[PDB]
RNA sequence: AUGAUGUCAUACUUAUCCUGUC
């Protein structure tokens, strides 16, 4: 079983985000750091949207991302700290749309070790040196200096290790071109490890040590060091030198203390909290992230707290020292992992969970009534900051991507044939039920019904220099309608077309002249009021036409071709010859003229005899055949386009065949576009020439980084389409529907999979699909939370305690506190507690966004498993059994008891009625039907329970589990239970004696998170360490039986995906293709594993991967085999993402790899695209 | 490779047909 | 190595000085002491290459001509990411051979 | 009947090494 892993949707969760002039121009870029891929974003200052400029997979876990620039430079570098033992300096090359590695020096071994540097990386603000240190006992500082040819060069690194010392966070000090210092939070654990009494473990606070790097001595030494009052989580580098005083702000729990080095006194300020907070008072408050905005006049800081309270941090200072720290709450934001303050009022909010946000710095945060707690302001009591809406920034854009690794069910719940990916993703109040469909979002800007039966649509501008269209032509069956698009589009008659007849084509020939194509003749309309007519010769009529930028080809009846040439004086000149064809013309195509050239060379003409022929339009070989190509069906439409150009041709059936643009016909490709005639329409998508198909599904083909990408439209089918450009619609497409006109536009680039999210209340765990009701039953449970009735009781207790102060008693803040309900999705969820939880069961229809029913659990109730099936003792009534736990949290708090509630699923799965709630001694984490009964796994006890009138009667029990049953997949004959730290084992259930016997086990333990049965003896399971494994039972294993087990199961496939997988499903993503092992990720990524059908193709893919591992190394300095062999060694796994870089790599290296593979680079591209077309959308 | 390639083309056929459905 | 089990390496901090190999010890690896599969170049320490200590061989210690490289078997075994393997000590080798 | 220390040959390995000098 040789498989081939492929990525369908990249990871959208960002772990780090930097801002600066990475492109070397005045525009600032946003370098985002995903899980296993690097991303370069460029926000539009006019449009307010963030576009992905580049996206490259680093094939490794990047743990640090920082930017730096030398003195007097104009471009910011990119320092990337990954899990490898090498430091990589990257320099994005715009003149190539790729990140060029400047330097790469190895420092240690691979892996996320404690003694391996790469976890922390600080850069100097002057760009003189960079410091990379590990979590403990390792620290290195390399010097960066420019060469004579302005090239960045690195020197030998300086070792600065310290034994038995742990580093929390490091940051470089802002020095005015002096000796650079690197401040970091240190903690000596030597005394705590040599004291069994535990006295040395207590009273051991963190010590802020500032290590200075002597440039004259070429060595670093710990110059300054001072202990702190409390433990710190992160630091904030204050700019010094000419702009502000030097120093750093140390963030801590409920306190902030900026303590500069030297004679500067320590000034501390407590963290302000929200007024009348519903959270627990015993829990502290720390900062989550911090942003710095530096200007020539002054500088400010923006740090978000644990509740997402973004406060505007300001520091009053004297001539040489700091006076006080004045903080003020700017607005309210979600929990963001990184914040980037850009120029011209732009704030990028990269959320740690859920969709991201990009608030633009609107207000300065000052000049308001908001109370700004100063550092000098004494308090013995913390400035209770009020939760005021962010009235200083405006979300310019949102990157709501993936970061869940929760649950996903890929099924065709809708009426369409293509299955949708119903994936519940989110965290707490930001959770949502997103149904992902592979398509494209169409934004209908205008829609108006059209009389009669329209057959075509056209849009021609007034001038060649005009940036927008001016005339819109609608061709009916017996006439033609022309409209003028000036933001008030109505019926127009003075255009000069005189549409009393249906029109075949309408475009602009000259710079300001128009050309209309009719079967009764040709009509030329210049800039002035002049009509140049050209009637058809004889009684024949024009069947088809082909217009261009400087060419006009027309086809009459009987295969009579007529060529018209555009004179440089502005007139049209007909050809001196008429070429005849062997059959009638059914399709004609004319490519656009180049800006350098004056005319097009190739002209495609489709015949009725199922054959395509190319005709040269040069004056040397005009009306001469160039290349012929047979077609399996009658052609319907043809269109040639650039990106290196290819000519597409659509047939009358649901299939189309394309060919390259050359003097001879080269490679060919085809796909089932169908039960509809495939028409070809040219469009402008993202500033590039794209093709728009007209069939039962409207697919838009567009190339993306030397790789084609064609997704269908998520709308109704259309008959004709044309590109549109106006002031209201800058980039749109006018599509003609059945007796209706619709002006749509494709704003979002949803080529991967478009999603529609239905929001939930808490973090979901698993979802169940009802067979008869066709609905979704998802349970949303989250720890450290309270229920709705518990929150209402806490609010009532707070309102009772607020009136207990007896303040003149006469002040009623309860009417403003209890009535005002703050949104948990926007202003954060006020939830706390150690053992408290909040579970909620809700049944919602997948077609709509509303929920049919909702069931709230108890206060200390937390559901972990859910199943919906029927009982053998009962009739056809589907029962929904959901197991919950009582008093649970983490490993320190041992689980108390458990319960299993039963639902009736009344009104054909529209309402749930609680029948019984059977308790349990252990927490149930497994519920699955098995031969009319329900298998209940509570802890390490696997019990088979039956349906009872009072409680679930357990008919069987099995205590052979190692630690705890985490998952259970039941085959028709056997049962496969998945342990927590042990690998899954196969167990046979005897129906005669009601005794479950384990007949197979595994030899290697793995922290399994999800699994799926591939066959009767082969099972594939995920790993918590970011790997994927597939175990197959041996054929000599005896299921009838009575270190741990005798029969062992061999692992036939193992591959480290690098992301936490929690959902696996083997199904067909597209009808007609092959089924693949589609897997989800916790970082918002979707992947698919496809098995190899041919041994020669598998060997070719293995040779291509072996060539690519030597020709294109990863940018993170790690090895591909070492990344694939992180947890388990690779066995029959081919990474298609590394093979996809052959089109993005160098052309000479691609030609060398193709010569080593004895093929062509387009042949290798076609062989790579064939597996994707066979296995994916 | 070539013989397989002949087969490969057929393989493509199935997927294309699937798309049509 | 092979040629000498009592020899000790320098294992100092890695600098920017590229290592070199003598004409008598050309092609031989430093750690693996092999002749095939060169994958990574040899980097010398800063104190090991200064003045008259520059341009000398790492293993042989004589006049270096060509640049030395590490074996691919030592590169895949992470034996090349250690310190500078400059031969500092010289014991039980080329001592009694000078007398004869 | 192993094992022990012991004076004394004999094979084997290290791709061991022969122009080194003030």
């Amino acid at each position: 079983m040789f498989l081939y892993n492929l990525t369908l949707q990249r990871a959208t969760g960002i772990s780090f985000a930097i801002h600066g002039n990475f492109s070397g121009t005045k525009q600032q870029e946003i370098v985002v750091s995903r899980g296993k891929i690097l991303e370069l974003l460029r926000p539009d200052p006019n449009t307010g949207k963030v576009h992905t400029l580049l996206t490259v997979e680093v094939f490794g876990v990047i743990r640090s991302l920082m930017a730096f620039r030398l003195t007097g430079g104009t471009k910011d570098y990119i320092v990337v700290g990954s899990d490898s033992g090498r430091i990589v300096i990257l320099e994005y090359q715009p003149s190539k749309n790729m990140f060029e590695k400047i330097h790469q020096e190895t420092f240690g071994k691979s892996g996320c070790r404690r003694i391996v540097p790469g976890q922390f990386l600080a850069v100097d603000p002057k760009g003189r040196a960079v410091m990379i240190s590990a979590i403990e006992k390792q620290k290195l500082v390399y010097i960066l200096n420019r060469d004579a040819a302005a090239r960045l060069t690195i020197s030998s690194p300086l070792e600065a290790h310290k034994a038995n010392t742990l580093v929390y966070h490091v940051v470089g000090v802002d020095v005015g071109f002096e000796n650079p210092m690197f401040a970091c939070l240190e903690m000596d654990y030597e005394e705590a490890d040599n004291d069994p009494t535990g006295e040395a473990a207590a009273n051991t606070q963190q010590t802020l040590t500032f290590y200075e790097l002597d440039l004259g001595l070429n060595h670093v030494v710990r110059k300054y060091s001072e202990p702190l009052e409390e433990h710190g989580n992160f630091l904030i580098t204050v700019p010094g030198g000419s702009d502000g005083p030097s120093g750093v702000l140390i963030c801590s729990e409920n306190y902030i203390t900026y303590k500069n080095f030297g004679d500067q006194p320590d000034i501390r300020c407590p963290i302000p909290r929200r007024r009348n907070d519903l959270d627990d008072p015993e829990r502290g408050m720390i900062f989550v992230c911090s942003a710095t905005h530096k200007t020539k006049s002054m500088f400010f800081f923006l740090a978000q707290t644990e509740q997402g309270d973004i406060f505007k941090i300001t520091l009053e200072t004297d001539e040489d020292m700091v006076t006080e720290i004045r903080l003020k709450y700017f607005d309210t934001v979600p929990v963001a992992a990184a914040m980037c303050v850009l120029k011209t009022g732009f704030l990028f909010v990269a959320s740690e969970f859920g969709n991201h946000y990009l608030y633009q710095i609107a207000h300065l945060g000052d000049d308001d009534e908001e109370p700004e707690f100063s550092s000098a302001m004494p308090l013995e009591d913390t400035f209770f900051f009020q939760p005021r809406p962010l009235k200083n920034l405006v979300l310019v854009d949102e990157l709501d991507s993936l970061s869940p690794i929760l649950f996903c069910q890929i099924a065709d719940l809708a009426n369409e044939d293509t299955p949708q990916l119903y994936v519940a993703c989110g965290r707490g109040p930001r959770s949502s039920l997103r149904v992902l469909r592979h398509g494209l979002e169409v934004s209908e800007m205008a829609v108006s019904e059209l009389p009669g039966n329209p057959n075509a649509v056209w849009t021609v501008r007034r001038h060649i220099e005009d940036e927008f269209d001016a005339y819109i032509i609608v061709s009916f069956v017996n006439a033609t309608l022309v409209l003028s698009i000036g933001e008030t589009v109505e019926e127009v008659t003075d255009s000069g077309f005189l549409g009393t007849t249906p029109t075949l084509s309408c475009s602009l020939l000259g710079d300001d002249a128009l050309v209309q194509v009719y079967p009764d003749g040709i009509r030329h309309i210049r800039a002035d009021k002049r009509v140049n007519e050209w009637k058809t010769p004889g009684k024949k009529t024009i069947v088809k036409c082909a217009v261009n930028q400087r060419q006009v080809v027309i086809a009459l009846t009987g295969g009579e071709l007529v060529y018209f040439e555009m004179d440089p004086s502005g007139q049209l000149n007909e050809y001196t010859e008429r070429k005849e064809m062997s059959a009638d013309v059914v399709c004609m195509s004319l490519a656009n003229v180049p800006p350098g050239e004056q005319r097009s060379r190739f002209l495609a003409v489709g015949l009725v005899d199922n054959t395509v022929r190319i005709i040269s339009l040069d004056p040397s070989d005009c009306l001469q055949p160039l290349s012929m190509q047979a077609l399996p069906a009658q052609p319907e439409s043809l269109c040639i386009v650039e990106m290196f150009l290819y000519l597409n041709i659509g047939l009358q059936n649901g299939v189309l065949l394309r060919t390259v643009l050359d003097p001879v016909t080269g490679d060919l490709s085809d796909t089932r576009t169908g039960s509809r005639p495939v028409k070809l329409f040219r469009v402008r998508m993202q500033g590039q020439e794209a093709v728009l198909a007209m069939s039962s599904r409207s697919w838009l083909s567009y190339s993306y980084q030397s790789r084609f990408h064609l997704t269908p439209l998520s709308y109704e089918t259309l008959e004709f389409a044309s590109g549109f450009a106006s002031e209201q619609c800058p980039e749109g497409i006018v599509a003609i529907s059945t007796n209706t006109l619709r002006i749509l536009a494709l704003e979002k680039l949803g080529a991967v999979f478009n999603q529609v999210a239905f929001p939930l209340q808490y973090t979901p765990r698993k979802f169940v699909i009802h067979p008869e009701s066709n609905n979704l039953i998802i349970i949303e449970t989250d720890h450290n939370a309270y229920t709705e009735a518990t929150k209402a009781q806490r609010k009532q207790q707070m309102a009772e305690e607020m009136v207990e102060a007896a303040g003149e008693l006469a002040a009623e803040m309860a009417a403003a506190f209890l009535n005002e309900n703050l949104p948990e999705s926007i202003f954060g969820a006020p939830k706390a507690g150690n053992g408290q939880w909040a579970s909620v069961i809700r049944v919602m229809n997948p077609i709509q966004g509303n929920t049919l029913d909702l069931v709230q659990l108890e206060q200390n109730e937390a559901a972990f498993s859910v199943a919906v099936c029927r009982f053998s003792n009962t009739g056809e009534d589907w029962y929904v059994l959901v197991g919950v736990a009582k008093d649970l949290i983490l490993n320190p708090r041992s689980v108390a008891g458990g319960f299993v509630y039963t639902y009736k699923l009344v009104n054909n799965g529209e309402k749930l009625e609680f029948l019984h709630k059977t308790p349990v001694e252990e927490v149930p984490a497994a519920i699955a039907p098995f031969q009319g009964r329900v298998l209940i796994g509570v802890g390490k006890l696997l019990r088979v329970y039956d349906l009872g009138k009072k409680k679930l009667l357990r008919k069987c029990e099995n205590k052979h589990i190692a630690n705890y049953i985490s998952g259970i997949q039941t085959i028709g004959h056997r049962v496969i239970v998945s342990d927590v730290q042990e690998s899954f084992i196969w167990v046979r259930y005897k129906r005669n004696e009601n005794q479950l016997i384990i007949f197979a086990d595994d030899t290697y333990p793995r922290w399994v998170t999800t699994a799926s049965l591939l066959d009767y003896d082969t099972v594939a399971g995920a790993d918590k360490f970011g790997n994927i494994c597939v175990v197959r039972l041996p054929p000599n294993t005896n299921d009838e039986v009575d270190n741990g087990a005798s029969q062992k199961a061999e692992v036939i496939m193992n591959y480290h995906v690098g992301e936490t997988v929690l959902s696996l499903q083997k199904t067909t993503l597209i009808p007609g293709g092959s089924e693949s092992l589609v897997y989800t990720t916790l970082s918002g990524g979707i992947g698919i594993l496809v098995p190899f059908t041919s041994h020669e193709d598998h060997d070719f893919f293995q040779h291509v991967e072996m060539h690519l591992r030597s020709e294109h190394p990863p940018l993170c300095g790690r090895d591909h085999l070492s990344f694939r062999s992180y947890y388990f060694p690779v066995k029959n796994v081919i990474d298609g993402d590394l093979c996809e870089q052959f089109n993005s790599m160098e052309p000479n290296k691609q030609k060398n790899v193709s010569e080593e593979l004895d093929r062509t680079p387009p042949e290798v591209s076609k062989k790579l695209e064939d597996i994707r077309t066979r296995y994916a959308f | 490779k070539k013989q397989d390639l002949d087969d490969e083309e057929k393989t493509a056929k199935f997927i294309e047909e699937q798309v049509r459905r | 190595a092979k040629h000498h089990p009592d020899l000790i390496f320098c294992r100092k901090q890695a600098g920017v000085a590229i290592g070199r190999l003598c004409e008598k010890c050309d092609g031989k690896c430093v750690i693996c002491d092999s002749y095939v599969r060169p994958c990574t170049l040899v980097r010398i320490c800063d104190e090991c290459n200064y003045g008259s200590y520059q341009g000398r061989c790492v293993i042989c210690g004589g006049p270096g001509v060509s640049d030395a490289y590490y074996c691919k078997e030592c590169t895949i075994q992470e034996k090349d990411r250690d310190g500078c393997p400059k031969i500092v000590n010289l014991g039980s080798s080329k001592t009694d051979l000078f007398y004869e």
